[PDB]
């Protein structure tokens, strides 16, 4: 089996297939080949519902990939705002980071999601965070001229 | 006769040969239509303006030019214009698609759909001479057609006339004007594979005739109109022994007696004098000693340089007009002694004079004044040789990099030409020093 | 030269092609049925550049509308010059694309692309001396992105001889339907670095900015974004539809502007930047023309060119002003910014007047710069391909249509190798 299920099941957006592998015991937890459950699946495909289906019922809001990714990562990359801000309410890091140096602001601000830049610095994201370049949120809004965003980041 | 066949190739080419020929026409008392009631031969004739005039059954006067482009915008208005009766229908010949300022099209993939049309056409006014002596060429450095066509063509004219001569009027590049980007490559490529196929080659600064409108003609932004008629008034100048009786230069074999000491040097320099705005028609009239010492300015030359930088290895005059020859002897009396013109010691000191008593003729719709008396100086120094080096200097600016290399070898030419072009500039270079 | 074979594919495409078609036809006196009642000479001398001369005065486009839905066909023809295009050069699939560049490059475009050729190829027939192909298309969606590279490819092996002329419109977050949107557009490069001579950047980051900063449209749309690019793209053929004196077309412009065969991305830039009715612009002056030509507000490339150096320039002015003032103000411009532009390239900016102004305008300007500041650009596309790459994130929505990983990593270095070129040439001196 029921993992390889309820993964597929999460990323098509399958609601009342997650609800019915879940009444049949499916591992919430559940990772594939590198490491991604369900819960990143549904913040990465933007499946809302499901995202909050899990997160009742043990889902760890934090848990990472073989990269380092966890959901917020992901949520932050793609630009689901009210994925991010569920994740939130439920306790995610948000200045967990990947392999590559990247915190959920760094994949917020490259992919020019102001809004969702906005919530993360609400929860504390950590504006001198850098990568494994060495760049900040900041120093990316400034690399690519975005005005909008290195306004929001001074705010 | 000894005829002579101009040749026009390019947008450059074709617009001068077309204010040239409408200055020979009023010289020779030509109408449009090619009548001349004048000298009253009924056909052929065997005057000295035979020799650029073909002659009809009917009384028309024909001349003896090509005119070639691969693109047919210039050359339909002059099949259009005022002179479209004068020249030979089938002697204006186009293409379809130019050279977009590549010598490579020119030369290679764009030139060779229309260089055994443009030979035979040339063959057929071969065939009217009796005594053809060689051809004058048209042309501009800078040009995609200019350039590639003009050396295939100069190329192919040795193998089918290898006795015959062969003279240049070359444009040279000037930012002023327009001029492409890669100008300098064109320029010194047409320069490699046209120095052994040319005998005498007349540079022609576009910049010296820009400053020249400017200055002397007080005109703000020369035209193409403008440039070309100036350029004639001293192409016309160069080719009068030509057209006309004379003891100087009388035949294309003689300029290179006169003015090219080695057949790699041949770049005459060439200065006019007077040039007079026709707004001051009522000007005072200029002495043979006054043009003559304006001949060895700097501002009323066709290519910039400093000849008083160099040396002399000959030096020809050309006077038109109400000159005495005992005023030209007392005026090149005073050059001798008061200037400093070095002459190298391998060659004859003195100063070929030649004297056309026609006044100078000028275009109605011209810029210029008419004057009692003009000199056309046609020297050979080595100072031309900081024109060379110009144009090597933005040549190597950019094949330091190799910009716009791809161009040129994807239009059928090997990147190796472009080194050997440079290197015999850089031999060129070379000998203006080692002469002096 | 002179016959040109346009080709649009793809939404924005279309949408940005048919405002090319009813801003030209307005400058050369074209109305919708194809009748000419222009009041000027000069409007029809080189109007087979664009158009074809039908039966009587019936000048018809010789555009080519490809799109794989039917859904911008029926758009297109609502427009106001929407009757005018030749009814069999429509060529438009059934089932979408759906923002894939896989699907239009391999799967539903490739079903599509041959019969996209055989109207091109006898649109070419009917040409007295074609020059090359013009393609208007956006990088970020599936259809002109993906097909149009497979058309550009096409045609680039059965008329080698000609000037494939590009108009890419470059996506943006500002203006996003997708953060797939990167992928298309990674991809893409990869096929215009190899296989066009001309490409022209309409970055929508900043047509949004321009409207939003600059014209103060708190809210910009399509219609406003799509009012720069006509103006801009009316700007780029001017040389080309009317007169001058000079000698304009496809070849002798890239011979000009393309140092080196993959850096032929322009730079375009236009003056003064005006809304769509506001009869604002009503005293501009030669001096404010070559300044806002320059300045990197106007540039439709969200890119700071005094963060590089111009390789070559090329500027076009319109309308009646004196020639005099235009040589000294670009001069001048020239002189100041001295270091702005390579010395290895001399005499690398090249003027031009234009007696015909553009609609709703007395005086313009437009501006085309090959610079090594356009590489700011792609690195915006590589660092957004970048992010979403490195967590495989929706990739087998690519990969599920026949597409490798490979592909993926390709198209990320051979952009990477781009960006490397023009900061080689940014730092080249001469010594
Ligand atoms: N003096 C003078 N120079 C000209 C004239 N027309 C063009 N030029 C110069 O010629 C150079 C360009 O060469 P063109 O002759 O126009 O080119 P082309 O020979 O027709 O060959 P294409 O590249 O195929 O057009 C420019 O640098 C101009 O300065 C003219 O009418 N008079
Ligand atoms: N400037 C401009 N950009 C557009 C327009 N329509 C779509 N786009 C951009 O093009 C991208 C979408 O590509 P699209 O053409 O709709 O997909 P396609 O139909 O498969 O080619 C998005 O990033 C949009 O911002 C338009 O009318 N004007
Ligand atoms: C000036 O505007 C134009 C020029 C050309 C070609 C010639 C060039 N000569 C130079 C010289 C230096 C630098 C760039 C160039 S482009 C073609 C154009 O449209 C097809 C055009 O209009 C934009
Ligand atoms: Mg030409």
């Amino acid at each position: 089996d029921l993992g390889k299920k309820l993964l597929e099941a999460a990323r098509a957006g399958q609601d009342d297939e997650v609800r019915i592998l879940m009444a049949n015991g499916a591992d919430v937890n559940a990772t594939d080949a590198s490491g991604l459950t369900p819960l990143h699946l549904a913040a990465t495909y933007g499946h809302l519902e499901i995202v909050e289906v899990l997160l009742k019922h043990g889902a760890d809001v934090n848990a990472i990939d073989i990269m380092g990714s966890t959901p917020l990562h992901l949520a932050a990359l793609i630009g689901h705002l009210e994925i991010v801000e569920v994740l939130l309410k439920h306790g995610a890091d948000v200045n967990a980071v990947d392999t590559w140096g990247d915190t959920p602001l760094h994949l917020a601000a490259i992919m020019g999601h102001l809004e969702i830049v906005e919530v993360l610095l609400k929860h504390g994201a950590d504006v001198n965070a850098q990568d494994k370049f060495g760049k900040t949120a900041f120093d990316i809004s400034i690399d690519n001229g975005n005005e909008d965003l290195a306004e929001i980041l001074q705010k | 006769m000894r005829e002579c066949i101009s040749i026009h190739v390019g947008q450059a080419g074709v617009q001068i040969g077309n204010a040239c020929w409408e200055l020979y026409c009023l010289e020779h008392g030509i109408q449009p239509d090619g009548q001349m009631p004048s000298d009253k031969t009924i056909g052929g004739g065997d005057d000295s303006f035979n020799t650029f005039f073909s002659e009809t059954g009917a009384g028309k006067h024909v001349p003896r030019a090509v005119f070639v482009d691969l693109e047919p915008t210039v050359i339909d208005e002059v099949r259009t214009g005022t002179y479209r009766q004068l020249f030979h229908p089938e002697q204006l010949i186009t293409g379809k698609e130019d050279a977009a300022n590549n010598y490579a099209r020119g030369h290679y993939t764009i030139g060779k759909e229309i260089i055994d049309l443009v030979l035979d056409r040339i063959r057929k006014l071969a065939d009217q001479c009796t005594g053809l002596q060689g051809f004058l060429v048209f042309h501009s450095f800078g040009g995609g057609t200019g350039s590639g066509f003009t050396s295939l063509l100069m190329e192919r004219l040795s193998v089918d006339y290898g006795k015959k001569s062969k003279l240049e009027f070359s444009i040279y590049p000037a930012p002023q004007v327009s001029t492409a980007v890669v100008e300098p490559y064109n320029s010194i490529l047409t320069t490699h594979t046209t120095l052994e196929h040319s005998d005498c080659a007349f540079m022609v600064d576009n910049e010296a005739i820009y400053d020249i409108c400017r200055r002397n003609l007080d005109i703000e932004r020369p035209t193409y109109t403008n440039l070309n008629r100036l350029i004639s008034q001293i192409v016309s100048s160069i080719t009068a022994s030509l057209r006309f009786d004379g003891a100087l230069n009388v035949d294309l074999t003689e300029f290179q007696t006169n003015l090219v000491p080695y057949p790699r040097i041949h770049f005459p320099l060439a200065t006019y004098a007077p040039v007079i705005s026709a707004e001051k028609a009522y000007h005072e009239q200029l002495s043979v000693a006054e043009i003559t010492n304006a001949c060895f300015e700097p501002a009323n030359q066709m290519v910039k340089c400093d000849p008083r930088h160099g040396k002399y290895m000959a030096c020809c005059l050309l006077y038109r007009g109400d000159v005495v020859p005992k005023d030209v002897n007392a005026a090149i009396a005073t050059i001798k002694t008061k200037r400093s013109i070095q002459f190298v010691d391998w060659c004859p000191t003195g100063f070929k004079v030649g004297i056309n008593y026609q006044p100078p003729t000028v275009v109605p719709g011209g810029d210029l004044a008419k004057v009692q008396r003009a000199v056309c100086m046609l020297s050979n120094t080595t100072a031309i040789a900081e024109a060379w080096a110009r144009l090597d200097h933005k040549f190597d600016l950019m094949y330091a990099k190799r910009a716009f290399v791809h161009w040129y070898v994807g239009e059928g030419m090997e990147e190796g030409e472009f080194s050997e072009a440079r290197e015999d500039m850089a031999a060129l270079e070379k000998d203006y020093e080692e002469v002096g | 030269m002179r016959e040109i074979v346009h080709i649009q594919a793809g939404q924005c495409g279309n949408q940005i092609g048919a405002k090319f078609w009813e801003v030209i036809s307005d400058e050369h006196g074209i109305d919708p049925t194809g009748s000419y009642h222009g009041d000027s000479d000069l409007q029809l001398e080189r109007i087979n550049v664009y158009y074809n001369e039908a039966t009587g005065n019936k000048y018809v486009p010789r555009a080519i509308l490809v799109d794989l839905e039917p859904g911008t066909m029926d758009s297109v023809r609502s427009g106001p010059f929407g009757q005018i295009f030749r009814p069999d050069n429509f060529v438009f699939g059934q089932s979408g694309a759906g923002n894939n560049w896989a699907k239009g490059h391999y799967t539903e475009g490739a079903e599509l692309v041959d019969s996209v050729l055989d109207v091109v190829r006898k649109e070419s027939e009917s040409c007295d001396c074609l020059q090359g192909f013009q393609l208007t298309h956006s990088l970020g969606g599936g259809t002109g992105s993906g097909m149009g590279t497979l058309l550009i490819s096409k045609i680039r092996e059965e008329y080698p001889d000609r000037i494939m002329n590009t108009f890419s419109v470059m996506p943006s977050p500002k203006v996003s339907d997708t953060v797939v949107e990167p992928y298309n557009a990674t991809l893409s490069v990869h096929q215009l670095v190899e296989n066009t001579d001309e490409t022209y950047c309409i970055d929508n980051e900043a047509l949004y900015d321009i409207c939003f900063r600059t014209l103060k449209l708190t809210t910009p749309t399509y219609g406003d974004l799509n009012h720069l690019v006509s103006a801009t793209m009316s700007g780029v053929t001017t040389c080309l539809r009317f007169p001058g004196q000079l000698n304009a077309d496809l070849r002798k412009l890239a011979v000009n502007m393309v140092p080196f065969p993959r850096l032929h991305f322009f730079m375009p830039g236009f003056a003064p930047l005006t809304s769509r009715g506001s009869q604002q612009y009503r005293a501009l002056t030669v001096p404010e023309l070559t300044q806002q030509m320059f300045d990197s507000k106007n540039m439709m490339a969200a890119c700071d060119p005094r963060h590089g150096r111009y390789l070559t320039v090329a500027a076009i002015f319109r309308g009646r002003m004196s020639m005099k003032e235009v040589d000294e103000q670009m001069l001048n411009v020239q002189n100041k910014n001295s270091s702005y532009f390579v010395e290895w390239i001399p005499n690398n900016v090249k003027t031009a007047v234009c007696d015909i102004p553009p609609r709703g305008l007395k005086m313009s300007a437009t501006f085309i710069g090959n610079s090594t500041a356009i590489q700011e650009l792609f690195k915006r596309i590589s660092e957004q391909f970048t992010a979403m790459f490195r967590r495989k994130a929706f990739l087998h929505w690519y990969t599920g249509e026949g597409m490798d990983e490979m592909e993926f990593t390709e198209a990320e270095s051979n952009m990477n190798d781009l960006v490397s070129e023009y900061q080689q040439y940014q730092d080249a001196t001469a010594d």
